[PDB]
């Protein structure tokens, strides 16, 4: 089987600065190669064939290179419409098969991010459980560290994170965090505070209530 | 223009069967090869097999061969794929895609994907805890324990879209989870009401919690 290598893997480049992605071919595929791009929830589309040719519709600034084992794929003025996932794929041996992709995100302003905690509701306690969450949004890097310690302490076990793709409009990211804990380990026990890290503060950003 | 749409994408447990199909528009189907390839977030995209315009020849990877049968019915326009043997690895989502070749080659059109999960969780409806607050309020609503994906969540449905963010799901017990916030004017609440409606077709549920000051 042919090994088509992609590369970088991520690649956080800013408005108009020039995109490069590369891959490699363990063995011989003449101009067997092609570019697809993927936004966000939606299928691969087509972006150059073989013989390195530009697809019809595809604007004139994606261009790929390339004939044997080493080939170059170029996005030469990026605009904020071109942030997706691109892979390539070599196609004169099957089993067929393709880089394992390059993200972009779009390099932009740092962004502090807005905290939020909520203490469990009572339905869910009625239900013989209780969740603390805590909302970050809006920031920027995606970088961020969020600490949980209860009652002035420090706990980690039982914590759930997830990030939101880039905006598509502040291209910012944010995230919540959930501390699962039965209602008998939650109510006795007194302060439940959220704590984070971005390279926008200084020192640690807070978030607490106390029941 | 060409029309691809896959169907059949469902819940089956391990070691399970399922066909998934195409249905193809706009194009002469019984002069291309076609094929399928799945996606998981783990390990993008990956070929996993296609057939002859005649369909006389069938092509496999050897990580799916015997288990996976592809066909076609140039007649009716429609891809098949007959799968057995089902593995938690074979859980991602499938697209129905063309060759633009007779035979094999790139791939040129794609459909929109159906999802295939294979796990012995069963189906459960998701609980939604509303969640308050003890310039602006952000309230939040809370979809814990459900099976399998996907979960629809809107706020007011659908009356309230800007500042709205819904984090993906996450397996921790064996069943998801996802939450979802919403910013609005301080003078908007609760003076006017609001409501995270979720919607889980998997259980044909579908719940609507009001946001009250705790
Ligand atoms: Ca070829």
């Amino acid at each position: 089987e042919t090994t088509v290598t992609q590369s970088p893997a991520s690649l956080s480049v800013a408005i108009g600065e020039k995109v490069t992605i590369r891959c490699i071919t363990s063995t011989d595929i003449d101009d067997d190669m092609n570019w697809y791009q993927q936004k966000p929830g939606e299928p691969p589309k087509f972006f150059i064939s073989e013989g390195n040719t530009l697809r019809p519709g595809v604007p004139s600034r994606f261009s790929s290179s390339g004939y044997g084992t080493d080939f170059v794929f170029t996005i030469e003025n990026m605009l904020s419409e071109d942030v997706a996932d691109y892979y390539c794929l070599q196609s004169d041996t099957l089993p067929l098969t393709f880089g394992s992709g390059t993200k972009l995100e779009i390099k932009r302003a740092d962004a502090a991010p807005t905290v939020s905690i909520f203490p469990p509701s009572s339905e869910q306690l009625t239900s013989g459980g209780a969740s603390v969450v805590c909302f970050l949004n809006n920031f920027y890097p995606k970088d961020i560290n969020v600490k949980w310690k209860i009652d002035g302490s420090e706990r980690q076990n039982g914590v759930l994170n997830s990030w939101t793709d880039q905006d598509s409009k502040d291209s910012t990211y944010s995230m919540s965090s959930t501390l699962t804990l039965t209602k008998d380990e939650y109510e006795r026990h007194n302060s439940y505070t959220c704590e984070a890290t971005h390279k926008t503060s200084t020192s640690p950003i807070v978030k607490s209530f106390n029941r | 223009e060409v029309q691809l749409v896959e169907s059949g994408g469902d819940l089956v447990k391990p070691g399970g069967s399922l066909k998934l199909s195409c249905a193809a528009s706009g194009f002469t189907f019984s002069s291309y090869g076609m094929s399928w390839v799945r996606q998981t977030p783990d390990k993008g995209l990956e070929w996993v097999a296609t057939i002859s315009s005649g369909g006389s020849y069938t092509y496999y990877p050897d990580n799916v061969k015997g288990r996976f049968t592809i066909s076609r019915d140039n007649a009716k326009n429609t891809l098949y794929l007959q799968m057995s043997s089902l593995k938690s690895e074979d859980t991602a989502m499938y697209y129905c895609a063309r060759h633009e070749d007779g035979n094999w080659n790139y791939f040129d059109y794609w459909g929109q994907g159906t999802t295939l999960t294979v796990s012995s969780a069963k189906t459960t409806p998701p609980s939604v805890y509303p969640l308050a607050p003890g310039s602006m309020v952000t309230l939040g609503c809370l979809v814990k324990g459900y099976f399998p994906e996907p979960v629809t969540v809107t706020w007011n449905s659908g009356s309230l879209s800007s500042g709205v963010h819904t984090f993906p799901a996450v397996l921790q017990s064996d069943l998801y989870t996802l939450s979802s916030s919403v910013t609005v004017p301080s003078s908007t609440w609760p003076s006017e009401t609001v409501t995270c409606n979720v919607a889980h077709p998997a259980s044909s549920t579908k719940v609507d919690k009001k946001i009250v000051p705790r």
